């Protein structure tokens, strides 16, 4: 069912051949659409005259053709843009671009090779189930907020823990995962702990 | 006259001299981008042949055109229907807003759905929409998504937003305060958290004042 | 004039010289009947894919 | 129904996942013996995350997943002869 | 003549059709930006320049709109600002010391380590910067204490 697009386009191009095939074998206003015996039952007068209304009708129908495979052609080419620029900004390379190249966090892709066309596999990094905890915006100990550097500030309901914000790796809150950035006067929210200290 | 392309400015330069800010200020802007158009379809015959025998009989020795462009109006159809099914339709679970706005200093009340009117829309949406203003064979198809389940899209997006941040387009859903959010979304562009876990009030005030702004200035001009 | 379509009965006053009636794409779309000064409607009926 | 007028289906009052559109929100499908059903599509579940000012929820786990996008890459080359066609 | 009006009929609706093309091609041209500007800027925070919003983005917010789309961009602009003096390093021990992250700003008088975009001054330390060489390649290296706590 992914191959719906390379099957749609073959499908179209051969809906159009067929259409010009049988537009090939109208008559477009004449006696008839072969045209010697246009020219071998009829006068040379009127022979001109349908010979030019089919000329006339087999240029329009060439025409909307051409015109038809235009807007064919410049939608192909924007599709090949886009997929070019999808294969150097993601396969030669790590995007942070969200739902850009796979539905997650991207890690890599695998190109692989189709009928007029390419395919992806978009290797993510999904989540899993959750836990639900309390946070607090800072800590103070002696006066002086203490921001974290690079996670988050989890209490388990008795004793606080500093984290990164993608799994759960309980560390102890010291000094060096810290740094005060004034007193405790503004912070809303700033709960009283204890920083270790080395 | 002849246009003018702006001031005269000339920065001092120098080799020995720097210029680092020291206050910010918070702005809200606006972009207008088009999704779909109307679905119409035109017939063949009804246009060109009304209640005729001998013009349809002329008009079936003109080859299939007919179906050509019944084909082209089906996909241009069915094309500015994925546009938009593409475009709103991102979301898996539709979310919703809790009851108690605990949102610290934010006051998110012209974007988030009023429960007053029937096709809920926000106050912003109402100006948008009221701001923008079967003969010969012609008809027009209706969309497949009304307006209403568009801004319950919308509404389930920005109720994401606000709650989860932005863990809930990999995943599971993960509840967040949106004082940490925007501690995290200024982590994200060097400035630290203490500029923020201090300034929150002026933050708000800012945002605030710009959404007024913007809510002011689409209400007047048009 | 000829035509096809359903003959209600709208509520378009006409001027007391005017007869006819058309709209912004230049169509019959009303006609007075010539007897009984009564100002009918002409639209098409039902027409459409299945 | 909003689009036209559906005659050989039943009217449920629930509301599925959309299988073939009809338009304006209307859906069909084939369901419970079984017959043709006329619904009104769905736009997904209703979930409600429980937004406090003192939570947070970090993942304990992880799952790694491959997805497949294909796109289009190049047309068919095909040339005509403007005589041939034409004057044959 | 009711071949002539049929002739003139189909090439009439031809050239609407043709036109009803290309105008559908642009707008789903203008569709397919809009949901990358959505899927990359509202569910997230992008870091691209000038692509969601004049400046530093935060957050959007979608709204609808008649056959469209609106949405919201939060920013963050610097404001007024101060004249300052640099320089690339600070030789106290014999041995030069780079910023970790921050920029060197004097006072006037004295010197302090802050960082960019916003001005918050601090004491330089000895947990503000790494020492990397010697004072003999650094041009514009500054003499200057580095506190030891
Ligand atoms: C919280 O974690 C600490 C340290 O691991 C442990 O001693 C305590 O029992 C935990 N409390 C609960 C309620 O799990
Ligand atoms: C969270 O909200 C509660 C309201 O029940 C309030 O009492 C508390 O101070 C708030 N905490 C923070 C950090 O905003
Ligand atoms: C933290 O300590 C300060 C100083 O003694 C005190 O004023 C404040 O109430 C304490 N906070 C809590 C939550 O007890
Ligand atoms: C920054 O600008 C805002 C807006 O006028 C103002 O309220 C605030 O006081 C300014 N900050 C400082 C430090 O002056
Ligand atoms: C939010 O703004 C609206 C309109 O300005 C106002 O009616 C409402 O009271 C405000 N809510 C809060 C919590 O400030
Ligand atoms: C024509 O005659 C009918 C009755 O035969 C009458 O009702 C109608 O008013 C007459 N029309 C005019 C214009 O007098
Ligand atoms: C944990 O959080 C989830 C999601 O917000 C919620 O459904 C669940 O009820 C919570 N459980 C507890 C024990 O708080
Ligand atoms: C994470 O999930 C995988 C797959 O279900 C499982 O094998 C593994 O044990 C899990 N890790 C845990 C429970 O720590
Ligand atoms: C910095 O110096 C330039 C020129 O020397 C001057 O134009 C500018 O106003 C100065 N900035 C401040 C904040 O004084
Ligand atoms: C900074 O320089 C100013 C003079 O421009 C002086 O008044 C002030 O005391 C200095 N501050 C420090 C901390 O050296
Ligand atoms: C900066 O430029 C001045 C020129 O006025 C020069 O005298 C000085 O040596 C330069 N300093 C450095 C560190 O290049
Ligand atoms: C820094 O100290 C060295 C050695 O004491 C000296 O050669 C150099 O000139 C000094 N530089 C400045 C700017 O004082």
């Amino acid at each position: 069912s992914a191959l719906g697009k390379l099957q749609d386009v073959v499908n179209q191009n051969a809906q159009a051949l067929n259409t010009l095939v049988k537009q090939l074998s109208s008559n477009f206003g004449a006696i008839s659409s072969v045209l010697n015996d246009i020219l071998s039952r009829l006068d040379p007068p009127e022979a001109e005259v349908q010979i030019d209304r089919l000329i006339t009708g087999r240029l329009q129908s060439l025409q909307t053709y051409v015109t038809q495979q235009l807007i064919r052609a410049a939608e192909i080419r924007a599709s090949a843009n886009l997929a070019a620029t999808k294969m150097s900004e993601c396969v030669l390379g790590q995007s942070k671009r969200v739902d850009f190249c796979g539905k997650g966090y991207h890690l890599m892709s695998f190109p692989q090779s189709a009928p007029h066309g390419v395919v992806f596999l978009h290797v993510t990094y999904v989540p899993a189930q959750e836990k639900n905890f309390t946070t607090a915006p800072a800590i103070c100990h002696d006066g002086k907020a203490h921001f974290p550097r690079e996670g988050v500030f989890v209490s388990n309901g008795t004793h606080w823990f500093v984290t990164q914000r993608n799994f759960y790796e309980p560390q102890i809150i010291t000094t060096d995962n810290t740094f005060v950035s004034g007193n405790c006067d503004v912070v809303i929210g700033i709960v009283n702990n204890t920083v270790y200290d080395p | 006259y002849t246009m003018s392309l702006g001031a005269e400015n000339s920065v001092a330069y120098s080799n020995n001299s720097i210029a680092i800010p020291t206050n910010f200020t918070i702005s809200v802007t606006t972009e207008i981008l088009p999704v779909s158009m109307t679905k119409t379809s035109v017939d063949c015959t009804m246009y060109i042949c009304g209640d005729s025998t001998e013009c349809s009989n002329l008009l079936l020795q003109y080859g299939s055109f007919c179906t050509q462009l019944n084909r082209a109006l089906t996909g241009i159809a069915v094309e500015q229907d994925k546009n938009t099914q593409e475009v709103f339709a991102q979301v898996k679970q539709i979310y919703k807003t809790p009851p108690i706005k605990d949102f610290g200093g934010f006051n998110f009340s012209q974007i988030l759905p009023d429960p007053s009117k029937p096709s809920k829309r926000s106050f912003i949406e109402d100006l948008l929409f009221n701001k923008v203003t079967k003969f010969n064979g012609l008809t027009v198809l209706p969309p497949l998504l009304t307006d209403e389940m568009i801004a319950q899209y919308t509404s389930a997006l920005l109720a994401g937003t606000i709650t989860s941040g932005w863990t809930f387009g990999a995943g599971a859903a993960l509840q967040i305060p949106f004082a940490m959010q925007m501690a995290y979304r200024f982590n994200g562009i060097g400035v630290t958290q203490n500029v923020l876990y201090e300034n929150q009030k002026l933050i708000a005030n800012q945002f605030n004042s710009a959404i007024g702004k913007i809510q002011d200035s689409l209400s007047s001009t048009a | 004039l000829t035509g096809t379509g359903v003959l209600t009965e709208s509520n378009k006053k006409f001027l007391p010289f005017q007869q006819f009636g058309r709209d912004i794409a230049d169509t019959t779309d009303a006609v007075r009947d010539p007897q009984t000064l009564e100002i009918l409607d002409i639209t098409p009926c039902s027409f459409g894919g299945v | 129904t909003r689009a036209g007028c559906l005659i050989g289906a039943e009217h449920v009052n629930n509301s599925y996942e959309c299988d073939i559109p009809i338009g304006a929100g209307i859906c069909a499908s084939y369901q419970t013996s079984q017959s043709i059903i006329a619904y009104t599509m769905s736009l997904g579940a209703e979930n409600s995350v429980a937004y406090s000012n003192n939570s947070i929820a970090i993942p304990t786990n992880f799952t790694i997943s491959v997805t497949t996008e294909i796109l289009p890459v190049s047309m068919t080359k095909t040339s005509v002869d403007c005589t041939m066609y034409i004057c044959g």
